[PDB]
């Protein structure tokens, strides 16, 4: 449920 | 895995309530904006004053800086952006055509334009180099709390008193989504770094992380007080990866991104933290308060 | 007081 708000 | 930041320094020099504080692009510089009619530039790293820059006839809400921090935009009271150059203290342009207040602004990232929002409840769009407005977009039935441009420009994210969140399409000025349960006030929205997600800030005490393409709250942060002014959020990714806001308990929260606990609250202002800012390099912090304050601090963290 | 610094009304 964890988020990545850096990468694409 | 928490953070800890530390105050390092405290800035005065702004006579009135301190509205923003914004890095620059490059981590060398941070800028100010005041009621005071002034905006001021600050050595990031160890808070030494810069300069001062002056033109503005009435206060200062926001202000921003261009991709390549050579320039910075501002927005005011007296109903006018100014663009400045910051080696000279010029006002290359001002930029006209709201019909009241300028609210919120910013350079998109290739900087050849600026949005705007403005208690006249449009969102505008500049050409910085020509200092002409381009579009006029309807944005809003309530003052513009808020614009930011998505990572490549493409997109425009816009909030307003009105309880709407808004992405407009930067090209053709299209309304491609409205964000919507009750509709408190919406005081401050911005793009994550990534552009897939969107923070937003309710005048109900309460941020919320938002999947704007599928139009759903992902998170949400509280703790803070929120109820009367339009306070900036950040993401925090240098380090650890943090919100950070200011609040009306003059103190700045720190939440985890994930788990939503507060991590971490700074204490040392006097008055409504209004505006903070992250460094884009170092885990340091911009805080800045109001009328009764009127200093800004700066924190750094190991993490 | 620029807008920002005052209160909702």
């Amino acid at each position: 449920d964890e988020i990545d708000v850096v990468s694409p | 895995v928490k953070p800890n930041y530390t105050l390092k320094f405290t800035l005065a020099g702004h006579t009135k309530a301190v509205s923003a504080v914004k890095f620059s692009p490059n981590g060398e510089w941070l800028a100010s904006s005041s009621a005071d009619k002034l905006i001021k530039i600050w050595g990031a790293y160890d808070g030494k004053f810069e300069k001062t820059i002056s033109g503005h006839k009435l206060g200062i809400s926001d202000v921003a800086w261009s991709s390549d921090s050579r320039l910075l935009v501002s927005g005011s009271d007296d109903k006018t952006l100014k663009v400045w150059e910051l080696s000279t203290g010029k006002s290359l342009k001002t930029l006209k055509g709201h019909s009241n207040y300028v609210f919120c602004c910013n350079f998109n990232p290739q900087s050849n334009l600026i949005v705007s929002g403005s208690f006249d409840e449009s969102v505008r769009i500049w050409d910085v180099r020509t200092g002409k407005c381009l579009k006029t977009l309807p944005a809003h039935s309530d003052p513009v709390s808020a614009v930011h441009f998505n990572r490549d420009g493409s997109l425009i994210v816009s909030s307003s008193y009105d309880g709407l969140c808004r992405i407009w399409d930067t090209a053709s000025g299209q309304c491609l989504k409205t964000l919507i349960d009750d509709n408190p006030p919406v005081s401050f929205v911005k793009f994550s770094p990534n552009g897939k997600y969107i923070l937003a800030a309710t005048l109900d005490n309460t941020l919320k992380l938002w999947d704007y393409s599928k139009g759903k709250c992902l998170k949400t942060y509280t703790g803070h007080k929120n109820e009367k002014y339009c306070i900036f959020a950040n993401f925090s990714v240098t380090g650890g990866k943090w919100i950070v806001s200011g609040s009306e308990d003059n103190m700045v929260y720190i939440w985890n991104l994930q788990s939503k606990e507060v991590v971490q609250k700074l204490q040392g202002h006097t008055d409504t933290v209004l505006c903070t800012a992250c460094h884009p390099t170092e885990n340091i912090i911009a805080s800045a308060a109001l009328e009764n304050d009127k200093t800004i601090k700066l924190w750094k963290s190991d993490t | 007081l620029c807008s920002r610094a005052r209160p909702l009304v």
